[PDB]
RNA sequence: CAUCGGUUUUGGCGGGGGGAUAAAGGUCCGGGGAACGUAGCUCCUCCGGGAGUGUUAUAGCCCCGGGCGUAAUGCCCUCGCCGGGACCGAGGUUCGCGCAUCUGCAAGGAUGCUGGCGUAAUGGUCAUCAACGACCCGUCUUGAAACACGGACCAAGGAGUCA
RNA sequence: AAAGCGAAUGAUUAGGGACCAUUCUCAAACUUUAAAUAUGUAAGAAGCCCUUGUUACUUAAUUGAACGUGGGCAUUCGAAUGUACCAACACUAGUGGGCCAUUUUUGGUAAGCAGAACUGGCGAUGCGGGAUGAACCG
RNA sequence: GUCCCACCCAUACCCCGCCCUCAGGGUAGAAACGAUGCCCUGAGGAGUAGGCGGCCGUGGAGGUCAGUGACGAAGCCUAGGG
């Protein structure tokens, strides 16, 4: 016998997507080969993000793409996720965006501005190593569920209440006039 | 060549300890053989009740 | 020495051939094995290696 | 290496790891004699070893 | 247990030594504390205002807030399975600077001096402290003192 | 076990207050040098306040009997801890070497007084130069005028694997 | 069976080093002692001894020093070689690390030769005897083989479902 | 823990000189002293030095405090060993009767009794030994 | 009571074979692969309450095997075999 504190501990990170998307399987095969046969650390990160689930790949808007693309113009924006359209952005400059998905409104506006709306397999063609790329991630903690995580006294989190009003959680433990405050 | 030096180095170190000890006996003084610097540990009592 | 010693995986010796003695878990001074057998560890190593 | 070979028992394996092993044996470095009349302890070293 | 208020069991901890009670030396009020200092809490029982709980007596912490006649101390309190940051407002009368930090501060200043001196001179020097090493070979002369032969003594005397 | 005799010289580690400390010599009967140094610090702790941590072993070498082939008489003074107190005793042995006498005592003192190595302190071992120095009856009877005795009974030596014998052995060997 | 490889067990051989460069020991040359007093001598018995003197004599012994002698042995530590036996042969074109020398090799895991049988001979199942071992399950419990409860046996049905 | 009472408090024996100088023995809720084991913190780059900048705080005061720009110190970046434990998050199960032993220890005459501290075990665990055994030894 | 040699054996230790788990590498101008594969390397393996993963089996539904079957389906018996 040997004095060990853990046995057969598994890696905590995902090693293959749970999706049955046949096209996504082809994409992972391409980036398994690229990440193995190149010294590009960009390829490894893109391969890892292809495995991630849907809550770990939040959508990004064109406005957030535009916000980060200065003065990083002449670079290809790479988003392993969905690029959405922003109404609050009245004009869209000429951009090169490679993403897993484009909403119909976002793809039309990017292309109308004269830019490129390409997929990640197209990106691997002219940029097999992310030579001039901007890898961008959407807002992870912007989800509604995260507002509830870690709820407790003096935590300023969102409670599980089925209605908004002067009732249902406003009396005791919410103001000093009724007992105490939190 | 490095093996040559080491074999010679081991050979000379041992004789100096012997020569120092013998010369101390002739003089009547005492030579401290210097404390050992390397030790080998072996665990021989299981993994239970510690 | 630190890097050379740490590079070596701990030696996985076998039980001594002939040893040890009647009472093993006592100090070497009082007829056991535990503790500091100063230069006698070489005889033990031959048995266990 | 499918089968570890002991250099202490396999001569060929010893030679890949220590080319000076052959020279050590022929030169008889393990059997070097010391010559000359030994210098014994004086009578003062004894009679002090015994009280 | 039955009684679990403050000052419980502090009969000896919060007392004062045998012949050094009464008036408090004024050097305590003249010490100056900055943010980031490392101080030792030692509750003085002669002043009952602004004490720290008996758990923090004898502990050490880092000053984080300085106010008129008291300072704030960040102390890590072990609570079962975790440590908790504890911010303690304790009067300057119950604390004193830790000499361990001062000994470190004289060493960091010294290390710069040797490194500066060595680089200018042109040889390398060792900055890390080294633990005690095994003794080297040495020769002992018996020209003055010769060994004394000692033997175990008989029981002889009953008392 | 089988004991050798070592001389062990110790000393307090020199300090600024005591640049040259005193040397302490002692003769120890021990199975090996590791025990001999252990016995030295045990005896020196009680005697001269010196501890192993604050001291160093100057030397530890074996003293060999000068004439291992001469039969001589030994007188040993010891102190031991019984189950109810501490007692001094004096014994006499007829051996070849001081070590041989000491091995005899440890077996003798274990056989008769049930004492153990951890309970016995060897105060002094001397060689009796003459026969009137002998003060014990079991030793005076071995140094008589012309010692000569037979060996009565004296069962023969037969191999323990020779289970059966054809004739009854005779005890006149 | 032969030649190898891995692991291991048990013997034997040669050569070094160390300690008081073992201590002893034998012979010789010196000095000093004594008795469990050798010869000689003086007393009683005198088959057989005892007593005294006597320090090597017509035995010897103990201590110190020195030559032969850098003697030997013994213990410990080492550098190598050679035998007896057992278990194992994983892998499956070359590549490698090495050694030798114009051959190759014991060097990234067994080959060669030989013999009997070619079938119930090896092998498997079952029954039985034999050696060693083996308390009755489920459950509650700190603790069940329990002198704690449920269980005579067999078949079918039988208990985390849906909004 | 030990130690102390010709030292405070409390208990306490005996003699002596005119209360004093001594004497014997003690304290979980006494003490001038005072260990062992355990215990807090530090051993630097989020660091150190020089010049200088900001403020509505502070100073008699461009004096300080806090945070910085620009320079200098380099991977010997300031003990050892290891890293066969990187950090965080979400959701949820079972559990909330415990028992035994070395050492310390409380009530009790004591208990295979009742109750605690550290640690290790059985529950949840077979194996070799203690003939036999939940806890012992390996 | 003490001291000394030799010997016996645990699922423990060492070496080797095999299973599985975990971890780390290689494999496409494909002569190329149930790539959810193959090849190489290393470590580890007890377990109630409990958690998770993969597989085996039963009654039905859609697709498919141009599937089996009165020259014998399903069932049942079988110290016969894999
Ligand atoms: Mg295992
Ligand atoms: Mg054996
Ligand atoms: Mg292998
Ligand atoms: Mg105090
Ligand atoms: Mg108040
Ligand atoms: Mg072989
Ligand atoms: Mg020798
Ligand atoms: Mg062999
Ligand atoms: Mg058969
Ligand atoms: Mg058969
Ligand atoms: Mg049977
Ligand atoms: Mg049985
Ligand atoms: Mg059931
Ligand atoms: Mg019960
Ligand atoms: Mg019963
Ligand atoms: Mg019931
Ligand atoms: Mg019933
Ligand atoms: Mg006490
Ligand atoms: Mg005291
Ligand atoms: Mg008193
Ligand atoms: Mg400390
Ligand atoms: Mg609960
Ligand atoms: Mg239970
Ligand atoms: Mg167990
Ligand atoms: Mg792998
Ligand atoms: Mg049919």
């Amino acid at each position: 016998g040997i004095d060990l504190r853990k046995h057969h501990e598994r890696s905590t990170h995902r090693k293959a997507p749970k999706s049955d998307n046949v096209y996504l399987k082809l994409l992972v095969k391409l980036y398994r080969f690229l990440a193995r046969r190149t010294d590009s650390a960009f390829n490894k990160v893109v391969l890892r993000r292809l495995f991630m689930s849907r809550i770990n790949r939040p959508p990004m808007s064109i406005s957030r793409i535009v916000a980060n693309l200065k003065g990083n113009e002449k670079k290809t924006v790479v988003v392993v996720g969905t690029v959405t359209d922003d109404n609050r952005l009245l004009t869209v400059p000429k951009v090169s965006v490679a993403a897993l998905r484009f909403t119909a409104t976002a793809r039309a506006r990017i292309e109308a501005a004269g830019g490129q709306a390409i997929t990640l397999d197209q990106l691997a063609l002219e940029k097999p190593t992310g030579a001039n790329t901007l890898l961008l991630r959407g807002p992870k903690n912007a989800r509604e569920a995260v507002k509830h995580f870690g709820f407790g006294p003096h935590k300023h989190k969102k409670p599980y209440v089925a209605s908004k009003g002067r009732k249902f959680e406003k009396a005791r433990g919410r103001r000093r006039s009724k007992g105490f405050k939190v | 060549k490095r093996a040559e030096t080491y074999v010679k180095e081991y050979r000379d170190v041992e004789r100096e300890k012997i020569r120092l000890q013998r010369a101390a006996k002739q003089d009547g003084s005492f030579h401290i053989p210097a404390e050992a610097k390397l030790i080998f540990l072996i665990r021989i009592k299981g993994i239970n009740k510690i | 020495f630190k890097q050379a010693s740490n590079f070596l995986w701990p030696f996985k010796l076998s039980n001594p051939t002939g040893g040890f003695r009647t009472r093993k878990f006592k100090h070497f001074i009082e007829g056991g094995d535990l503790g500091n057998r100063e230069e006698h560890i070489n005889a033990l190593i031959r048995q266990m290696n | 290496n499918v089968q570890k070979k002991n250099p202490l028992r396999n001569k060929q394996v010893l030679l890949r790891l220590n080319p000076y092993a052959a020279t050590f044996a022929k030169e008889k470095l393990g059997e070097i004699k010391e010559e000359g009349k030994p210098q014994r302890v004086p009578a003062t070293f004894k009679t002090l070893l015994q009280e | 247990g039955h009684a679990a208020g403050l000052r419980a069991g502090t009969r000896y901890a919060f007392s004062r030594n045998f012949r050094e009670k009464g008036m408090i030396r004024l050097s305590t009020y003249l010490k100056q504390y900055k943010v980031g200092d490392i101080v030792d809490i030692k509750v003085n029982g002669a002043v009952q205002k602004g004490m720290a709980h008996k758990v923090y007596h004898g502990k050490t912490g880092v000053i984080y807030n300085v106010t008129k006649s008291a300072v704030g101390i960040i102390i890590y309190k072990k609570v079962k399975h975790r440590y908790i940051e504890k911010r303690i407002n304790v009067r300057i009368e119950h604390i004193q600077p830790s000499r361990s930090r001062d000994d470190f501060l004289r060493r960091v200043k010294q290390n710069a001096e040797l490194k500066k001196q060595a680089k200018a001179e042109g040889k390398p020097v060792q900055l890390k402290r080294q633990a005690l090493l095994p003794r080297e070979a040495r020769t002992i002369s018996v020209v003055d003192n010769k060994p004394e032969t000692v033997a175990p003594v008989a029981y002889e005397t009953t008392i | 076990g089988r004991l050798q005799e070592y001389q062990v010289i110790g000393r307090h580690l020199p300090t600024e207050s005591n640049p040259t400390p005193a040397l302490y010599r002692m003769r120890i009967f021990a199975p090996n040098a590791v025990v001999a140094k252990s016995r030295f610090w045990y005896f020196l702790r009680g005697l001269r306040k010196v501890k192993k941590a604050t001291g160093e072993i100057v030397t530890c070498n074996v003293i060999t009997e000068k004439h291992p082939l001469k039969v001589k008489n030994f007188g040993v003074w010891i102190r031991y801890d019984s189950r109810s107190g501490t007692h001094n005793m004096y014994k006499e042995y007829r051996e070849l070497s001081r070590t041989a006498a000491v091995e005899a005592l440890y077996s003798d003192m274990a056989a008769r007084h049930r004492a153990r190595f951890r309970s016995i302190h060897i105060l002094k071992v001397v060689e009796l130069e003459k026969t009137e120095d002998i003060k014990r009856p079991y030793l005076k009877q071995l140094v008589t005028k012309k010692l000569s005795f037979p060996l009565p009974h004296r069962v023969p030596k037969i191999s323990n694997k020779k289970i059966f014998s054809a004739k009854r052995p005779a005890t006149f060997a």
